């Protein structure tokens, strides 16, 4: 992301996240089975506006 | 005690002795007494009887569900060793 964005500029940012269902790749705590049965996962994301 | 003799301790207080009063009664007590205020059941508290949890152990409800279904990818084939 831009240090600053001056007036009239336009600025590009990037950013990543990672939301954990296990706690690691080799610890599955926390994961969960989801074998195709149809009743469906949420992930609900809200955005900066 | 020490008796002395010649002064010897008077063989008693004797009859000289000023009689003061005669108030020497008790009047003995006569009495009835009646507690008699109707008594209705109950008592109001904030608990009586409840042995509280310290602690709860972790509790759950169970589900399951769904198919057996799957996507798989095998080892190709190879040249018998012996046998």
């Amino acid at each position: 992301a831009p240090a600053t964005i001056a007036a009239g500029a336009t600025g590009e940012l990037t950013m990543y996240y990672w939301v954990p269902l296990a706690y690691s790749e080799t610890d599955l705590t926390g994961a969960v089975l989801a074998n195709v049965p149809q009743s469906k996962q949420r992930l609900k994301l809200e955005f900066a506006n | 005690a020490l008796i002395n003799p010649q002064f010897p301790y008077a063989g008693p207080v004797p009859i000289p002795g000023p009689a003061p009063t005669e108030t020497m009664p008790l009047l003995n007590y006569r009495v009835e007494g009646r507690i008699a205020g109707i008594q209705q059941a109950r008592q109001f508290m904030p608990f009586l009887q409840g042995p509280h949890r310290a602690v709860a152990e972790q509790t759950y409800h169970a589900i399951g569900t769904g198919i057996q279904m799957g996507q798989t990818f095998n080892q190709p084939l190879i040249n018998t060793q012996e046998g």
